[PDB]
């Protein structure tokens, strides 16, 4: 997370549940219940089960790997790399 | 819908079609700025190159 830490995740990011509201190109994300122009399907009232909170980038659909919407008009969303356990 | 999660497996799947469909809309949307770059020579073959 920061400079100085090794922190080990259980593999595909899909159980995580981070205070990440930044993607690896300095996008920021955008607020799940807030809607923003990027329209979204994913409402947290169909979701609660989900952690959807503030605007944190989590795995919502179990997918290869986390993602979360951008509140830039060039990236609706993108993925984001966090670490793998490789034991 | 507001108060209720009945059916959000169904929905979520759904909703994953949706993202499919405009994550792969956005490759087109970027090709609409320039074709020479989408259809023509290497640009395509690298920004695609390999995922699945």
């Amino acid at each position: 997370y920061v400079e100085f830490s090794e922190e080990c995740m259980h593999g595909s990011g899909e159980n995580y549940d981070g205070k990440i509201s930044k993607t690896m190109s300095g996008l920021e994300c955008q607020a799940w219940d807030s809607q923003s122009p990027h329209a979204h399907g994913y409402i947290p009232s169909k979701f609660p089960n989900k952690n959807l909170k503030k605007n944190y980038c989590r795995n919502p659909d179990r997918d290869l790997r986390p993602w979360c919407f951008t509140t830039d008009p060039n990236k609706r969303w993108e993925y984001c790399d966090i670490p793998r356990c490789a034991a | 819908g507001s108060v209720e999660k009945l059916t959000a497996d169904a929905e979520l799947q759904r909703l994953k079609n949706e993202r499919h469909e405009e994550a792969e809309l956005e490759r087109l949307k970027s090709e609409a700025a320039d074709h020479d770059k989408k259809e023509a020579e290497r640009k395509a073959l690298e920004d695609k190159l390999a995922d699945y």
